[PDB]
RNA sequence: AGCUCCAAUAGCGUAUAUUGCUCGUAGUUGAACUAUUAAUAGGGACGGUCGGGGGCAUCAGUAUUCAAUUGUCAGAGGUGAAAUUCUUGGAUUUAUUGAAGACUAACUACUGCGAAAGCAUUUGCCAAGGACGUUUUCAUUAAUCAAGAACGAAAAACUAUGCCGACUAGGGAUCGGGUGGUGUUUUUUUAAUGACCCAC
């Protein structure tokens, strides 16, 4: 913002500034490998989820989305990427 | 809204040098626009510049030192035979040796001296000065 | 135009020319 | 608006306050009230029809001295407009020349030896800034670029 | 632009640059196109479906996971739809507000936005006649709102 | 000397005349590219929100007016002072309820929401709308609008005025959402994981 090159930015200026106006547009979100201790189980989850995801064996609640990133429910183990 | 992405282009380069920065970004690009950008290039209008990729319709960075006066294009593309590109040029571009045309012809983008040069003619895109 | 502003010119003269100054006979 | 004693009364009506802390008529007005009266009353009676600097010259005073005096007055009309917008008041909407006008400038009678604003200033703002010289001497600038009209290729082509 | 009103705020997701498949996936292109198809068999819509493969199915974007994109998909499998979503889901909410309309005519709000509403939807059926996947005379009605909702 | 001087001299002067608001139709403008993209073009869905935005009832605050009940009996009103009027069948006033018809103060503004006029108690019911965020959907579907249509309580006004823009940078404030850190404030097997600091 003081004055920067247009050509190549810094790696901070590119992860600070607004995702859409850097030089290639692209997301900010991430996935979720996810373990349930209902049957120890292993899913795979979206940062930014958009609907109620249950597990494929036992039914318990992993996440409701609130606003931009969710919040998982009490009592489950995640792992980024 | 879209005007011409040509306009787009040059009315942002025009104003950010009349401004007086150094660096200007040119968003979205095009082949007309490269060639154009090309030939300011080759007379040293301006300094280096580079296409940028991501795709969908890339970006376009220039480096420009002083030189751009004043450049535009013009909106009807009419025809253009020789003795007009005489006419033309003294009637659009400040005096007589100054500045270029730019003409679209059977061998593509380049200006009116070298296009004299290969004797051809065509439509019209604009003026730099 | 000036044809029609050169003929007015030369006719109203003419006329102004043409009318004079009653007379009993 | 078309009474003359009204008129009168009411732009005097800020210059009797402040030499008061109603005598208001034109024969109990005594002493330092009515020279200011008089002065302020032969000055629009004047302004209307004469030389602006022959109308109002302001009075001599070395450098340093008015530009510490300008100062001060300045700060003082900034410190009681931001009082007034803080615990919000109304207040005479001015042009954007110069001062306010309060209580203070009429009692201390800062007007003559400061003035309405940067006449300067005034100047600069009342010219007009200089554009190009005109080079596109065929058709009509639009953001689209130039426009250059069929007439005007009837003319030349 | 934000066309029939006056903001300008921003709503769009980015793009990635890479157009393939990340690396710990590992599921493949038929057994998607299996629980694409399933899914299909259920009755969502197709949007809400990537959508949640994206959450679920870990499909990171269905026309990358499997060349052919989610539309194609339906048009192979034989799933095609009769008007486009958009444009379904547009009358949708304009029979709704019509309903409304009729339960409290007084409401001049709902008159003006469905008069917006109707606006937008005259000029996305003209864009669909002209591409004609529509049948070139398809003149909409409350009565055709209500039997393609209901 | 036939007063003086100057200009054309084979030409020459005179006069007239001249050099409200928003939709939208024609027109106008209108992405990159040699089962392509998905434009910091447009529409759409979804998640959490936001709002004194809208229609329908609903609950309530006081105040005013009237009615009725009791109280002590000598003026009450308004104006500069007056007057009209009410006031031994008890005026005004104090207490009690009751009823009707308008308005929802202090909180209230550096604002929010609506295209404009407009928009302030409560809880429901219904239906719209902006912005945020999404590796979500289509595939350019956009735009400037003349004619036509929709929306606009309808004594009103009376010193107010700042160049303009196809507009470069900025700063402190707000309002709404998200991203992250950090501690408070919170609380804890149970109920809405909310408020505040700061960077983005
Ligand atoms: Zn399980």
């Amino acid at each position: 913002v003081l004055v920067q090159d247009l050509l190549h930015p810094t790696a901070a200026s590119e992860a600070r500034k607004h995702k859409l106006k850097t030089l290639v547009q692209g997301p900010r979100s991430y996935f979720l490998d996810v373990k349930c201790p209902g049957c120890l189980n292993i899913t795979t989850v979206f940062s930014h989820a958009q609907t109620a995801v249950t597990c494929e064996s036992c039914s318990t609640i992993l996440c409701t989305p609130t606003g931009g990133k969710a919040k998982l429910s009490e009592g489950t183990s995640f792992r980024r990427k | 809204t879209r005007s011409s992405v040509l306009a787009d282009a040059l009315n942002a380069i025009n104003n950010a040098e009349k401004t007086g920065k150094r660096q200007v970004l040119i968003r979205p690009s095009s082949k007309v626009i490269i060639k154009f950008l090309q030939v300011m290039q080759k007379h040293g209008y301006i300094g280096e510049f580079e296409y940028i990729d991501d795709h969908r319709s890339g970006k376009i960075v220039v480096q420009l030192n002083g030189r751009l006066n004043k450049c535009g294009v013009i909106s009807p593309r009419f025809n253009v035979k020789i003795g007009d590109i005489e006419k033309w040029t003294a009637n659009l571009l400040p005096a007589r040796q100054f500045g270029y045309v730019i003409l679209t012809t059977s061998a593509g983008i380049m200006d009116h001296e070298e296009a004299r040069r290969k004797h051809v003619s065509g439509k019209i895109l604009g003026f730099v000065y | 135009p000036g044809k029609m502003a050169r003929t007015m010119q030369r006719s109203s003269d003419v006329n102004e020319r043409k009318l004079h100054v009653p007379m009993v006979d | 608006q078309n009474d003359l004693e009204l008129q009168q009364f009411l732009r005097e009506s800020h210059l009797l306050s402040a030499f008061n802390n109603i005598v208001y008529q034109d024969d109990q007005v005594i002493g330092k009230a009515r020279s200011r009266t008089l002065e302020m009353r032969l000055n629009r009676l004047s302004r209307v029809n004469g030389h602006q600097d022959k109308i109002n010259k302001l009075e001599k005073v070395p450098m340093h001295i008015r530009r510490g005096m300008i100062d001060k007055h300045v700060k003082r009309i900034k410190k009681y407009e931001q009082e007034a917008a803080e615990g919000g008041i109304v207040l005479s909407k001015v042009k954007k020349g110069q001062f306010r006008k309060i209580e203070s400038t009429y009692k201390k009678d800062i007007e003559r030896r400061i003035g309405g604003s940067i006449k300067a200033r005034d100047k600069e703002k009342a010219t007009k800034r200089e554009r190009g010289l005109k080079i596109s001497s065929v058709g009509r600038s639009t953001r689209n670029g130039l426009i250059v009209s069929k007439r005007d290729i009837a003319r030349i082509s | 632009g934000r066309m029939h009103s006056a903001g300008k705020g921003i709503s769009s997701s980015a793009i990635p640059y890479s157009r393939n498949a990340p690396a710990w996936f590992k599921l493949s292109s038929e057994s998607v196109i299996e629980q694409i198809v399933k899914y299909a068999r259920k009755g969502l819509t197709p949007s809400q479906i990537g959508v949640l493969l994206r959450d679920a199915h870990g499909v990171t974007q269905a026309r990358v996971i499997t060349g052919n994109k989610i539309m194609r998909i339906l048009k192979s499998n034989g799933l095609a739809p009769e008007i486009p979503e958009d444009l379904y889901y547009l009358i949708k909410k304009a029979v709704s507000v019509r309903k409304h309309l009729e339960r409290n005519r007084k409401d001049k709000d709902a008159k003006f936005r469905l008069i917006l509403i109707e606006s937008r939807i005259h000029r996305l059926a003209r864009y669909y006649r002209t591409v004609a996947v529509l049948p070139p005379n398809w003149k909409y009605e409350s009565a055709t709102a209500s039997a393609l909702v209901n």
